[PDB]
């Protein structure tokens, strides 16, 4: 059924206004009166008549049907019936509907005289005590003393606080003339009791009058804590003063005659299964309250003695209390199971209120979720999805397309066309997927990179084909990952997703602007395989070298006529830049498979003839990325990450026991350390070195010869086949695997750390090495050493990535209102940048850190007096160059901490936005994107 | 997979889990992400249309069907009832233009 | 193990176990300095585990890790000893009460009490008025403006004093914000993002700014037409 | 109206220059602002003229069967599917400078 279009237009608003609510507006708002405490008939399961679950003030439990079943269908809508007095409508309308309690006596709200500071003890001038005993009607208090004196004869003075005796007293000695004056009357007098008290006090108070009298005391008291009490009260009345310019606020307003009852939707009384029924503490709460006020009302009604009258409001007054915020209570209504009753209160703070529980994280639609597998045959912003995800996720939008084509008239028709997975749904959902990309994120979303739109793509299977060089964004492996689908339907999220989240824009990383689509493992592997280079040896003589070449058309040529080595030094004739930059014609010294790389490496990056590694070839799609755009830097990655596939998979370089190559010297330099560690035990037998001069020596001779292994297996490994040996080139090209783990499955483990509970000092190193390493296999005693340091370190990530998280959860909550809005905000203040030194080490060159910032004056060369930078604009690498070139060791550049901007920072002091490697922009999220760049690495 | 399906009773939220038909859970950090992104109408249509605007998801659905300019967001059913509570614990809550 | 315990300590403000603390940089060589020392520390523990993050992104979250200062002397403000409050509220404050007369005596005058804060001009007014009437003249002393000095907070105390009362009742002690909220009628101008996050608005980043929603767009040929037929009209 | 059947918009998502994109306003996100409410106008035209077209070829069948066959309707359908999305289209006018904006608060 088509939804009816509800014409309550959905109210347009930019801001949000709070204050008191009058018992006028609870009673506008309010739908009707709640009398019986009862919520329903336990028989019928109907909701009782004017009970906290009423169909007459709260609507209709079933749609269109009023509560005596007169009236059913949508036929009479908006129709009241005369019966049962229900509306026939939407069962909808029993979330929005409130309705209201009208108390017999007025009350005062907890969160007024119980919260630090209360409102009402310091707008009256009494202690929190004094207030307590006022609202639990304890003692009367005079509001209007009139012509009444004391039984001695003393003056009776505004806000006098009189026992029940005193009080009757008084009432004795006066004539009976004075109770008959009106309130209004100067000599009346008047003293009541409890929140009756309060709301004529209150109403009495001229709030500029009193902050005259406040900020008069303040000024003129000797007293420094009268002084600061008189400034705490003050501060209370003008910020109730300033309430009333924007908005009716008077402070009667605090104790209310009328309490209101939310719509019970919120509230349920959902049935379980076998009959029972459960409940939220605010029924319990309100029917307390209910039952209370009608036992004051009959008891008022019969005439109850005071005493009792007294403890009845006293009660009345209790239930309010706790209905508003239980949890104050040193005695909070608890359950039987001695669980305190939850409050409206309770519903909003903590973990579980509304605020971090149901606002800040939700469940959406239009989702899906499966594993991921790799499609390296995918370009760089194409995802692969399976046919059943796709066909679930764009349903409307097939639907849409049947009955555009006219096969079928109706949804269902078009819908059952669906589930059979006909022919036809595929080839319109073919023609769907195109330009309608959908985002991959992957839990935990530690960056914005977590999210990245992708274009879809229709696969066989049940898994998701992911681009292999956004694994490292999203931190996925296919070892079991999975990933969650996430599909935009409007043309402003389609856009958005185009070109902000796509995933062949996201090739830099917000953090610092270096590439994060950078080739790893295969795609490594086989440039570096390709872009090595292999002498010629008497045994092993390498085909075409010496060569020259006219072109890369004639090396490729020669190479497809396997009469020239993939490896072979050759020399050709192309593009590269001269010592003044330009572009000329000249015969480089270079190998086959570089110039292969260098056909599909943009013409205005030069030539590169370099062994391709992981650093490299970041550093070297930075420097394409610099000089051309993104499209061509994207579809440089493309083509190098097929090139790489390709020239792994042909050389079939694998993992096999002979290139773990064990030095035929490791058993004599292990003997020459155990004579050593013998020399070092008898030298301390005669009494030469102490005990921890002995273990110092002996751990010092273990690493000595653990490094001296170290070292000559990585010479093995390394002229093992002339730098061809596959681990080797595994480990130097960055694809796979450390020094340590080859030192590991080559060499000896080395010294493990004992898993000793010293509380003083850290974990003693054993004396004895793991010997033994994973080719040799370990023994019994070496494995369970080693299991003590494999567990620790398995409890330490799992323990220590919660803390990350939470330090990430504090810096976005910290920094998220941080928002680029003006351009430029003129200040003259700056931060002064210089080279960063450690230990006489440059660890950030002077142009690195300067890079992307906006200058604040102008700089002059100080020995050609030209022009480096110009103020108010941008350190772009050029200038960098100019300045590393330029004896200049301190730069001043616009900072976000010397900002002057009202909201937020300007653009200029902000720099270069490192995800675009340009300046940023107005309405950049940069808190957010700050707070996540200094989370990420911490996890 | 899931496009639309079976909403829960308080929170009117789409179900979690496979076998209730449910969408995935889009939390604090992935609204931090599509903050970064500046994408701002991605992260209104999941937080309304997509999850607990009851009126704004069935005219979603039936623009798409139809083919329609999509509606405009409405007020999340979460906000309503903060706003309910907030008022029922007697504080006035007006929306202003 | 150790880094991640460093960098939670210095982005708390939180003095080490063997006491240098931020706050004696901060109080010794000055703001900005505190400002690049805790910058620095950060980098520095943060770039020991071979992680290269941009020092604008700690420099934007220390700027908000320096919003706030810490009152000296009231003066005749509205604020009140040793309170921590916004330095923008401050200055606003400062330029508010700045040029006017608080009454000390008001003698016969009838308008003015002892212990108001007048305008110069008002306070001329009156005298003026009451010389013309030969009673006693109002006696006024300058306005002092409030004193106060910079403070650094950790990055939890800054998040838990936020200007809209959403967010800060969304953040913790939500009984405290909401009553003040409600007694001061504050008006909650949606400004921020997790206020936007809460009500469900677009969110004032982004494609979402206020500005964009007042942009008329149409065909360039379409209005080309519709200006060549105004034209072709108004002759 | 459009020439729909000339158009230079990608078919498929493409990887667009960001600088050419924001060039003539400074900022991504009023370009992208500006091309969606083009993109909803081209959308809204787009599917004015398609119900026309299909109004023109639409064929009274008062059989109850849930499935239809009309040919010529299928392949009017399937011209306009072919076409590109409306946001591309709207990215390709704001390439080619054919989209007029003008911001209210600022010239007020
Ligand atoms: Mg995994
Ligand atoms: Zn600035």
């Amino acid at each position: 059924m088509a939804r009816i279009k509800d014409n309550n237009a959905p109210k347009r608003f930019n801001k949000i206004s709070i204050g008191l609510a009058s018992p006028e507006s609870i009673l506008a708002e309010s739908r009707g009166e709640v009398l019986k405490p009862e919520t329903i008939n336990y028989r019928t399961h109907k909701p009782e008549r004017d009970g906290l679950f009423c169909e007459r003030i709260f609507g209709p439990v079933k749609d269109y049907e009023c509560a005596c079943g007169k009236y059913k269908r949508i036929r009479y809508r908006g129709i009241v019936c005369d019966r049962c007095g229900v509306e026939v409508t939407e069962k909808k309308v029993r979330r929005d509907r409130v309705g209201h309690i009208n108390l017999v006596v007025p009350v005062a709200h907890i969160w007024y005289f119980r919260s630090l500071p209360n409102k009402i003890g310091y707008l009256l001038g009494l202690p929190s005590k004094k207030l307590d005993m006022i609202i639990y009607y304890e003692r009367y208090v005079v509001i209007q003393p009139g012509i009444a004196k004391g039984p001695e004869g003393e003056e009776i003075h505004k806000l006098d606080f009189l026992t029940e005796e005193e009080y009757l007293n008084i009432l004795e000695s006066l004539p009976s003339e004075n109770q008959y004056l009106e309130e209004n009357d100067p000599n009346k007098f008047i003293a009541k009791m409890g929140a009756e008290c309060l709301i004529d006090l209150l109403a009495r108070i001229d709030l500029e009058q009193l902050s005259y009298e406040l900020r008069h005391k303040a000024n003129t008291e000797t007293s420094k804590q009268r002084k600061t009490e008189a400034l705490k009260r003050l501060q209370v009345v003008e910020a109730l003063r300033e309430s009333q310019d924007n908005r009716e606020n008077n402070p009667e307003w605090m104790i209310m005659k009328v309490i209101p009852v939310i719509p019970p939707e919120l509230r349920p009384l959902v049935p379980l299964d076998g009959g029972r029924f459960a409940t939220s503490d605010l029924n319990d709460l309100y029917r307390r309250v209910i039952i209370r006020n009608n036992r004051l009302k009959r008891l008022m009604e019969i005439k109850a003695p005071e005493v009792i009258l007294r403890n009845e409001k006293r009660m009345l007054q209790e239930a309010v209390d706790s209905l508003f915020d239980n949890t104050r209570k040193a005695s909070a209504v608890k359950t039987e199971s001695n669980r305190p009753l939850k409050s409206l209160s309770d519903s909003l703070k903590g973990k579980q209120g509304r605020f971090r529980q149901n606002l800040l994280g939700k469940r959406v639609d239009y989702s899906a979720r499966s594993v991921i597998v790799v499609g390296p045959e995918m370009k760089l912003y194409e995802c692969g999805l399976p046919k059943d995800m796709a066909a679930e996720l764009y349903k409307p939008f097939i639907i849409r397309k049947l009955i555009e084509r006219g096969i079928v008239k109706t949804v269902k028709s078009a819908k059952k066309i669906i589930d059979k997975k006909e022919p036809v749904v595929w080839d319109i959902l073919e023609n769907v997927l195109k330009g309608h990309p959908v985002l991959l994120n992957r839990a935990p979303t530690l960056h914005r990179l977590g999210i990245q739109a992708f274009q879809p793509k229709l696969i066989e299977g049940k898994a998701i084909r992911l681009h292999p060089l956004a694994c490292t964004a999203f931190n996925a492996d296919f070892d079991g990952d999975q990933m969650a689908v996430h599909l935009p339907l409007g043309p402003e999220a389609i856009l958005e997703a185009q070109l902000l989240m796509l995933a062949s824009q996201n090739i830099l990383n917000p953090a610092n602007g270096s590439p994060i689509t950078v080739p790893s493992q295969d795609m490594v592997l086989g440039l570096y395989y390709m872009t090595k280079e292999k002498r010629s040896t008497p045994e092993e003589p390498v085909i075409g070298e010496g060569l020259t070449f006219y072109s890369s058309e004639e090396v490729e040529i020669a190479f497809n006529e396997r009469k020239v080595a993939l490896n072979a030094i050759i020399k050709v004739r192309t593009k590269d830049f001269n010592e003044a930059g330009e572009l000329v014609n000249k015969i480089i010294e270079t190998t086959v498979g570089r110039v292969l790389f260098n056909t599909v490496v943009p013409e205005q990056a030069g030539y590169i003839n370099t062994v391709l590694n992981k650093k490299s070839l970041r550093n070297i799609i930075g420097d394409i990325l610099a000089v051309t755009d993104v499209p061509t830097t994207a579809d440089f990655l493309d083509k190098i990450k097929t090139m790489g596939y390709e020239f792994a998979f042909k050389g079939g370089l694998s993992f096999s026991l002979g290139d773990i190559i064990i030095p035929k010297e490791k058993h004599e330099m292990i003997a020459e350390a155990n004579e050593q560690v013998d020399g070092i035990m008898m030298n301390y037998n005669m009494g030469l070195i102490t005990f921890n001069e002995r273990y110092n020596q002996v751990i010092d001779v273990w690493t000595s010869t653990n490094a001296m292994l170290t070292e000559l297996a990585m010479k093995r490994i390394r002229e093992d086949k002339q730098g061809f040996n596959s681990v080797y080139m595994m480990l130097d090209s960055g694809a796979r695997g450390s020094k340590e783990q080859i030192r590991q499955l080559t060499g000896m483990r080395g010294l493990m750390a004992k898993p000793k509970k010293s509380t003083a000092g850290g974990g003693e190193i054993i004396e004895n090495p793991i010997l033994s390493n994973f080719k040799e296999g370990l023994s019994i005693l070496e494995y369970f050493i080693s299991t003590h340091g494999a567990r620790k370190g398995l409890a330490d990530t799992a323990l220590k990535t919660a803390d990350a998280g939470y330090l990430t959860r504090r810096l976005v909550d910290v920094s998220q209102d941080v928002i680029i809005n003006t351009e430029d905000c003129g200040t003259l203040r700056g931060i002064e940048v210089e080279a960063l030194k450690k230990n006489e080490e440059v660890v950030e060159t002077l142009g690195e850190r300067i890079l992307g910032r906006v200058s604040l004056h102008d700089v002059y060369n100080p020995l050609t007096e030209e022009l480096i930078l110009k103020a108010g604009q941008e350190i772009s690498e050029a200038d960098v160059k100019k300045v590393e070139a330029a004896p200049i060791e301190k730069v001043e550049v616009r900072s976000p901490l010397t900002c002057e901007a009202a909201q937020g920072i300007c653009a200029k002091c902000y720099g270069r936005n490192l995800a675009t490697n340009k300046m940023v922009q107005r309405g950049e999220a940069v808190g957010v994107v700050a707070a996540q760049s200094i989370g990420e690495p911490g996890t | 997979a899931r496009s639309i399906g079976p909403y829960s009773l308080i929170t009117q939220q789409p179900l979690g889990g496979k076998a209730q038909f449910g969408g995935q859970r889009f939390g604090e950090m992935e609204v931090w992400a599509l903050e970064a992104y500046g994408a701002s109408a991605t992260l209104r249509e999941i937080l309304t249309v997509k999850s607990d605007d009851v009126i704004g998801r069935a005219k979603t659905y039936e623009s798409i069907v139809k083919g329609e300019t999509m509606p405009e967001p409405g007020l999340p059913e979460s906000f309503n009832v903060l706003m309910h509570e907030l008022k029922g614990l007697g504080l006035d809550i007006r929306l202003e233009e | 193990t150790g880094g991640l315990p460093r960098v939670t300590e210095l982005f708390e403000a939180r003095n080490p176990s063997n006491p240098i603390t931020p706050e004696d940089i901060l109080a010794i060589k000055g703001p900005s300095a505190v400002q690049q020392y805790l910058v620095n520390e950060v980098q520095e523990v943060y770039r020991l585990q071979g992680v290269k993050i941009n020092d604008k992104h700690f420099e934007v979250v220390v700027r908000q890790m320096m919003r706030k200062v810490q009152i000296q002397d009231s003066g005749d403000t509205t604020f009140l000893e040793n309170q921590l409050v916004h330095k923008d509220d401050f200055i606003n404050e400062n330029d508010e009460i700045f040029g006017k007369k608080v009454v000390e005596d008001a003698g016969d005058s009838e308008r003015l009490k002892p212990g108001q804060i007048v305008t110069a001009r008002q306070l001329r007014d009156e005298n003026s008025i009451l010389r013309r009437e030969d009673k006693t003249l109002v006696t006024a002393r300058d306005a002092v403006a409030a004193t106060a000095t910079p403070i650094l907070q950790g990055i939890t105390r800054a998040s838990l004093q936020t200007k809209s009362f959403i967010s800060a009742a969304s953040f913790q002690e939500t009984t405290k914000v909401l009553n003040e909220a409600a007694v001061n009628g504050k008006v909650d101008t949606l400004e921020g993002l997790k206020e936007n996050v809460i009500v469900g608005h677009k969110i004032p980043a982004g494609t979402g700014m206020r500005d964009y929603d007042s942009i008329i767009v149409g065909s360039k040929e379409e209005y080309d037409e519709i200006m060549a037929r105004k034209e072709e009209f108004k002759f | 109206m459009q020439d729909l059947k000339n158009t230079k918009a990608p078919v498929s998502t493409a990887t667009l220059n960001r600088n050419e994109f924001d060039s003539k306003t400074g900022n991504i996100y009023e370009a992208i602002s500006i091309a969606s409410k083009r993109a909803v106008q081209i959308n809204s035209d787009i599917k004015k003229e398609l119900l026309e077209k299909l109004e023109e070829f639409a064929t009274y069948s008062d059989s109850l069967e849930e499935v239809f066959e009309n040919k010529e309707q299928i392949e009017v359908s399937k011209f306009y599917e072919k076409l590109p999305k409306p946001h591309a289209l709207a990215v390709q006018e704001w390439l080619e400078d054919k989209i007029y904006y003008r911001n209210t608060e600022k010239d007020a």
